[PDB]
């Protein structure tokens, strides 16, 4: 006879080395791109 | 007298640390910090200096192991059963696993004290020690 | 050395005697081989 | 007052030989501090006599016996 | 012309730059594709252009496709309970009729001068109070303080899970301290009659019934009470005295029997932890506080939720019940104390004290007199006193260096006892 | 999420957790942050700690459970944050970190933040 | 959001501000620590306000803010003020 | 009694100011019988760095040695406290000398140049130990 009534109801970081690899690999693609575009 | 009394009943008060290092040592350790709590309050880098007798200028000590501080732990079983070159790395590796064990012992209720963390923690130490002693594979010319 | 640190503390203030005593342990390496020098003197040192 | 207390305490620990473990937790730092007070009190006695010994033999027991 | 744009296309920078233009440019759309793809929504410092480039890159590395392809029960049991339910019907009905008859007798006298003077005198006396003395208990803030019915002893638990008893009047040191098997104590309460028993709710999910023996420090366990999985935030006695309510976390407050030490009613219906519990003076209802900010009334004899009350935007910590029986007070981390007069039932509804600041911990009425004064204790370090009709803040009292966990007031209202974070119990005139 | 470990209290919600890990990295750049369970334990004994942050998902969790007991003694606020990997990231480490300690500098620029986060943390100890 | 009131001109008054938690802190820091209420000004004649003071009563959270915008007004009595708050059901915010 | 709460009060008070020279005087007075031998070095360092090291902290370190032992060590701390000067140091100076002896007579002119019965109070405080 008891009623069990019902209940009633971001960002991520990155380190210094990670910054380095992202920046290096980002600058390398662009630079090599300008190299082949010059050739 | 106190220290000898602790070694008898210690398997009750600190079952993990006596499982890793052994009771004759753990009794000396707990005996030093004067409890399980006060010993688990201790950072792991301060644990290796306990058995160290004293430092004096004329002692003339540089070990082949590279150990700067020889404590009650450096005489344990899990260290000196391995070759000499591995000792310096095992202290730092064992000391931590001792501390955590103590930090389990402070949290275990007095009525029921339980292991099975120290089993994994011997597995990691012994295996990782074999690995530290395993030496590189050969390289192609 | 246990005799040297004393004989040196006779002739010299202790800080220099301790330096001279501990400076001779070091570790000795030739390629593969390595040994700590407990006993003999290393005469390759300027003060030797 | 030291010996009647220490004899009663060692006789206490041999008599049972859980509730007394907190009293260990209290008594352990006290023992060490007292040992150091008395050791440092022996150095005060040997400042005139044999001064280097305090540096030579660090531990309180061996120092105390070498005194004897 | 082919080998010219083929090398240019084979190059990774151009291969990414061609993908960059075809992904749409807005904050929420860039963000939505990232959130769906499970990659980090935001990174430390980026302009939305750089975020868009992180779209392009992440699409390139994984070689994943384009955003095109990317996108109530009634449960029979326990007849033995149903007997106790009949008992609560008889008891609470008689007691209720008696209370309301008494109130009717009070409405007859009127004579506004007697009442208005009495209130003013009470307000001056409360504006007088200062602390007589503090004390020490342990090193852990003091989680619970409780006065016995005769107001001759205090009972204090703390975050250490050890409770000790004190002499109310004096406060020099204690009768005896006991260290319970349990770690962290939420609340404690005295049996309404004998003053031979306490009861303690603490973090282990176990509730201890203590036998307080004469002047002896021989406090003895009458029984242990089980069936809470989580920590228990509060425990109370049913004002009849046979039954013991308990409210904890697992969204279940349980109505229990003191004698048999049995679980009777397992109640459900809070979305989150149930932090508080209170019984009506008549023992008719029980009001329940929770972390879901929903104060929830319960008719114990009908097992039926009666009326649900949300005046709070944050967790409800303390639920105090008026000795008059037709009102209720709650308080929570929002720093507001809601007073609900259930009788009026249409519109006056809540009257909400703006209370303290920085939460509210315990709210309490005045036991004798039918209750007028409100004594509330928060983390503002202060303590407030409120009238029961004007609900105007009358006076506030600063004796504490730290925040206040717990408080009681004497039956005769001549001593205000408060523990807190400063680890000192402080007595107030 | 998984079942939040009942032994983990208080557990910061995501709105507060963003603020917490954010002040964490904001501290690390000023090297006002100590990281690790041992290196938080050092800050509690010394008494320079503002508030301790810990991972609620640490397996086993019995290794960090002394820090609540030490913080109650030193009257230091402490919270649990849901995931140890994000806590490791905010500290600037690429590998999980189950405890961190914000130290005390009153001439620091981030003081006002740390006091706000403490005022919100002390709200959850009840 | 919020409102501002007082009693006539020299009469005391109440300030209420609601919103995100970052702005409320900066406005508290405006009223209390920045602005000096005891400081004397020469009104368009000298005025000595040294007795005047500011105090915060409570701070907390709400289900909704019925304030549409922030506005300042002037009430002659203590009643029509409590009705001014009565429009927002805020009548209990004033503490006599 | 119960210096155990005194620890806590030093903490709460000490976080507010923080830099008061006195609060570090009691903080250092705590580790005498405070049974904590691990942190006393550090906090000494800390109490020196946070206080813009002050004659009162210096004095309490010197006394912290002398009370224990190593009367020669506390000479460096007390004498190092003098150079920033004020009567609280001279007593412990004359006690450390009173243990090491023979230097007392030459140091009297310094006590006059720092200034009645001061000379009398000195002989009153030499009779303490």
């Amino acid at each position: 006879v008891a009623h069990p009534l019902p209940e009633k109801i971001i960002k991520a970081y990155l380190t210094q080395h990670e910054r380095k690899r992202l920046r290096r690999n980002r600058r390398k693609m662009a630079r090599e791109a300008r190299e082949i575009k010059i050739k | 007298d106190i220290g000898q009394y602790i070694a008898s009943k210690i398997s009750i008060i600190a079952p993990n640390v006596c499982f890793l290092v052994g009771p004759e040592i753990a009794a000396q350790l707990i005996a030093h910090a004067g409890g399980v709590l006060e010993f688990s309050r201790i950072p792991s880098c301060n644990i290796a200096s306990i058995g160290k007798n004293k430092h004096l200028s004329h002692e003339l000590h540089t070990l082949e192991s590279g150990v700067r501080q020889e404590g009650y732990l450096f005489a344990s079983d899990m260290i000196q059963k391995f070759p000499v070159s591995v000792h310096k790395q095992m202290l730092r590796m064992l000391c931590a696993k001792v501390s955590l064990a103590a930090r389990v012992d402070a949290g275990q209720k007095n009525g029921d004290r339980n292991t099975v963390l120290a089993h994994k923690w011997k597995a990691e130490l012994s295996k990782k020690a074999r690995k530290l002693s395993e030496a590189p594979s050969i390289s192609e010319t | 050395f246990t005799l040297l640190n004393r004989l040196l503390r006779l002739i010299v203030d202790p800080n220099i005697a301790d330096y001279i005593t501990a400076k001779n342990n070091v570790v000795i390496n030739f390629k593969d081989m390595s040994h700590v020098n407990k006993y003999g003197l290393i005469r390759g040192l300027k003060f030797a | 007052q030291i010996l009647p207390k220490i004899v009663d305490l060692k006789r206490i620990l041999q008599q049972q030989e859980i509730k007394l473990l907190p009293f260990f937790n209290e008594i352990i730092p006290l023992i060490k501090s007292n040992i150091k007070l008395m050791h440092n009190f022996l150095i005060s006695l040997y400042s005139r006599r044999f001064p280097e010994l305090s540096s030579l033999i660090p531990s309180p027991l061996q120092y105390s016996k070498v005194i004897s | 012309n082919e080998s010219t744009a083929d090398i240019l296309k084979q190059l990774p920078h151009e291969r990414l730059q061609a993908v960059l233009e075809k992904i749409p440019e807005e904050d929420l759309e860039v963000r939505r594709l990232l959130s769906i793809l499970k990659k980090p929504e935001v990174v430390e410092n980026e302009d939305v252009q750089q975020r868009r480039i992180r779209l392009a890159e992440i699409l390139m590395v994984d070689e994943i496709d384009l955003e095109n392809i990317n996108n109530d029960f009634f449960t029979p049991a326990t007849s033995e309970l149903i007997f106790a339910r009949r008992f609560l019907i008889n008891y609470s009905l008689e007691r209720s009729r008696k209370r309301l008859q008494k109130e009717m007798e009070r409405h007859q006298k009127f004579n506004t001068r007697q009442e208005l003077l009495s209130r003013r005198t009470e307000l001056q006396r409360m504006a007088n109070l200062e602390l007589a003395g503090s004390q020490l208990v342990s090193t852990k803030p003091i989680s619970a303080v409780s006065l016995s019915t005769d107001d001759m002893v205090v009972a204090t638990g703390s975050w250490a899970g050890d409770l000790q008893v004190l002499n109310s009047q004096t406060l020099q040191p204690l009768t005896q301290k006991l260290d319970s098997h349990v770690g962290k104590i939420g609340a404690i309460d005295w049996h309404p009659d004998s003053n031979n028993q306490m009861i303690s709710c603490a973090e282990d999910g176990l509730i201890k019934n203590f036998q307080y023996s004469n002047e002896e420090g021989g406090l003895r366990l009458l029984g242990d009470l089980v069936g809470h999985e989580r920590r228990i935030s509060d425990v109370k006695y049913h004002p009849s005295g046979k039954f013991i309510g308990s409210a904890s976390h697992d969204m279940t407050w349980r109505l229990w029997d003191a004698s048999t030490h049995q679980e009777l009613l397992l109640q459900e219906g809070h979305d989150k932890g149930v932090f508080s519990l209170s019984f009506q003076c008549d023992g008719s209802l029980v009001c329940s506080g929770g972390m879901d900010s929903l104060s929830m009334l319960w008719d114990i004899r009908s097992g039926s939720k009666v009326m649900t009350l949300a005046g709070h935007s944050k967790p409800i910590y303390t639920v105090a019940w008026s000795p008059n029986g037709y009102q209720v007070a709650t308080g929570g981390g929002d720093g507001i104390i809601n007073v609900w007069d259930i009788r009026k039932r249409d519109e006056g509804q809540l009257n909400q004290i703006l209370a303290h600041r920085n939460i509210v911990t315990q709210v309490r009425f005045s036991k004798e007199d039918g209750g007028k004064k409100l004594v509330s204790c928060g983390y503002d370090n202060l303590i407030n006193v409120y009238s029961s009709d004007t609900w105007l803040k009358m006076g506030s009292l600063a004796g504490h260096t730290d925040k206040i966990i717990s408080l009681d007031i004497s039956n005769n209202s001549h001593f205000l006892v408060s523990g807190g974070w400063d680890r000192s119990i402080k007595l107030w005139n | 999420m998984s079942a939040p470990n009942p032994k983990a209290f208080p557990l910061a919600d995501a709105a507060l957790t963003q603020q917490i890990l954010d002040v964490v990295q904001q501290a690390a750049n000023l090297r006002q942050l100590k990281k690790g369970a041992n290196e938080a334990t050092k800050t509690l004994n010394r008494g320079i700690s503002e508030f301790i942050i810990m991972a609620a998902d640490c397996e086993p969790i019995e290794i960090l459970l002394h820090l609540p007991l030490l913080c109650e003694d030193k009257n230091v606020p402490y919270v649990f944050v849901p995931s140890r990997v994000a806590l490791g990231r905010a500290c600037g480490v690429s590998r999980p970190v189950i405890a961190a300690s914000i130290t005390t500098n009153d001439a620091s620029a981030i003081k006002t933040q740390i006091y706000a986060v403490k005022d919100k943390i002390e709200t959850l100890l009840i | 959001k919020g409102l501002c009131l007082r009693i006539r001109d020299d009469g005391p008054g109440i300030i209420i501000v609601v919103g995100n938690e970052k702005s409320c802190k900066f406005y508290e820091n405006l009223v209390m620590k920045r602005i000096k209420w005891n400081e004397d000004f020469e009104l368009h004649i000298k005025m000595d306000m040294h007795n005047n003071s500011i105090s915060k009563t409570w701070e907390g959270y709400l289900q909704d803010c019925k304030f549409k915008g922030w506005f300042m007004k002037v009430c002659n009595d203590q009643d029509s003020l409590l009705r001014t708050l009565g429009q927002f059901d805020s009548e209990h915010f004033y503490s006599p | 009694g119960n210096l155990d709460q005194a620890e806590l009060l030093v903490t709460q008070a000490l976080q507010k100011f923080p830099s008061n020279a006195l609060l570090w005087v009691e903080q250092i007075k705590l580790f005498k019988h405070g049974n904590k031998s691990s942190l006393k070095k550090t906090i000494f360092q800390d109490a020196l760095r946070r206080t813009q090291n002050d004659h009162r902290v210096l004095l309490e370190i010197g006394v912290s040695f002398y009370a224990e032992a190593q009367y020669e060590t506390s000479l460096k701390w007390l004498e190092r406290a003098l150079k920033k000067c004020y009567g609280d140091t001279w007593v412990w100076l004359f006690r450390t000398y009173a243990r090491l002896g023979k230097d007392t007579v030459d140091l009297y002119n310094m006590f006059d140049q720092c200034e009645c019965t001061p000379r009398e109070i000195l002989l009153r405080l030499m009779n303490d130990k």
